[PDB]
């Protein structure tokens, strides 16, 4: 019954506005809560325009009728985080929800990948497998490409990548295992893993023990 | 203030019942607001489950109605949640959450913490294999192989080791397993000298494993 849009994308400093739209908000209200990960809602505009004490002083709400709005001024990275419009049914019997709305602030400065490889543990070796692990941390914008190499030749199946995903400082992170045979592991010379980003190249490289 | 705490399993098996409690502190369950249970799948949005007045007046959601339960219990200043025949679909974090109720409005003015009730059907254990290690910093590890279903926890050294940890969102390989590491970033100094154990607990198959990471 309430609809809100999925994502508000917005710059460092400039103004986020978040819509809410459903027929019950002139009679039921809008209550705005604030989500961030591993934490419970936070409400931050109460009864379509109130502001909670401690709440800072950049967010604010309006009404329009079949339409409520959050206004956060002068956006921070801080903010960054999915937003809920809340009312209630026609007949004041249940709560209603808005779908959320995520909100990405962009301009991050650019940032290169750290990478770490590591080779095959003697403990799965036993176990007559091998993964290579490479990790990827701490770059900006989260798009990277992995490229795994048996010597210098390229590998391609065998390869397992994650989709970048935001880490607690806003700097992404990446991983990607490569699963090989003990036999294929101890008869090439080396391995290798090429991160790109941004047209730039980072490269690691272990061999069998 | 008044603080909300879920306690009650983590885990239920397919067709069972969840079970949570809330517990409250710092106010009484008697009072004008109504408790209420809210939970969020992952990734997805808030869904609400029903609301119980102090007297014990219930009120579900209609998609839920048959299969939920919501008591309260003054003598302990507690309210409970129960949740029969359960599916994949109830995996969710659940919420304890006070509501602020006036005669045409309502709104939730206090969360518990949350915590994650996972339906547990199929599962498959993970082996867990130590990513071992000149000056400068070094990277050591633990790789959690082949797991289902999420989640894993790892810590190091008991939750003392904090700083430098860093514990890499799982993969989704195309086998349906998940696998995930986690590293840390240490002095090359501390190596011989420091012992570094990775704690790995998955639930869902019982797999608590803590596992020493040496040269
Ligand atoms: C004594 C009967 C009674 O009071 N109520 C009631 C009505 C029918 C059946 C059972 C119980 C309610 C009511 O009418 O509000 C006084 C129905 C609505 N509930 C609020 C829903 C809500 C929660 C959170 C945010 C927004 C909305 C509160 C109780």
């Amino acid at each position: 019954e309430l609809t809100q849009p999925p994502s508000v994308s917005v710059s460092p400093g400039q103004t986020a506005r978040i819509t809410c739209s459903g027929d019950t908000l002139p009679k039921r209200s809008g209550y705005w809560y604030q989500q961030k990960p591993d934490q419970a809602p936070l409400l931050v505009i109460n009864k379509d325009t109130e502001r909670p004490s401690g709440i800072p002083e950049r967010f604010s709400g309006s009404k329009s009728g079949t339409t409520v709005t959050l206004t956060i001024s002068g956006v921070q990275a801080e903010d960054e985080a999915d937003y809920y419009c809340q009312s209630a049914d026609s007949s004041f019997t249940y709560p209603s929800f808005g779908g959320g709305t995520k909100l990405t602030v962009l301009g991050q400065p650019k940032a290169a990948p750290s990478v770490t490889l590591f080779p095959p543990s003697s403990e799965e070796l036993q176990a007559n497998k091998a993964t290579l692990v490479c990790l990827i941390s701490d770059f900006y914008p989260g798009a990277v490409t992995v490229a795994w190499k048996a010597d210098s030749s390229p590998v391609k199946a065998g390869v397992e990548t994650t989709t970048p995903s935001k880490q607690s400082n806003n700097k992404y992170a990446a991983s990607s295992y490569l699963s090989l045979t003990p036999e294929q592991w101890k008869s090439h010379r080396s391995y290798s893993c090429q991160v790109t980003h941004e047209g730039s190249t980072v490269e690691k490289t272990v061999a069998p023990t | 203030q008044v603080q909300l705490q879920e306690s009650g399993p983590g885990l239920v098996k397919p067709s069972g019942t969840l079970s949570l409690t809330c517990t409250v502190s710092g106010g009484f369950i008697s009072s004008r607001n109504w408790w209420s249970w809210v939970r969020q799948p992952p990734g997805k949005g808030l869904e609400w489950i029903g609301e119980v007045y102090h007297t014990g007046i219930t009120n579900y959601n209609p998609s839920l109605k048959s299969r939920v339960t919501i008591s309260v219990d003054k003598s302990k200043n507690q309210f409970s949640l129960k949740l029969s025949s359960v599916t994949a679909a109830d995996t969710a974090v659940y919420y304890c959450a006070r509501e602020v109720v006036g005669p045409t409005t309502g709104y939730f003015d206090l969360w518990g913490r949350g915590t994650l009730v996972t339906i547990v059907s199929r599962r498959l254990p993970p082996s867990v294999f130590p990513l071992a290690p000149s000056g400068g910093t070094a990277a050591l590890g633990c790789l959690v192989k082949d797991y289902f279903p999420e989640p894993v926890t790892v810590s190091w050294n008991s939750g003392a080791l904090t700083s430098g940890v860093h514990t890499f969102p799982a993969v989704l390989q195309s086998s349906g397993l998940y696998s995930l590491s986690s590293v840390v970033t240490v002095p090359s100094s501390s190596l011989g000298t420091q012992t570094y154990i990775c704690n790995v607990n998955h639930k869902p198959s019982n797999t608590k494993v803590d596992k020493k990471v040496e040269p």
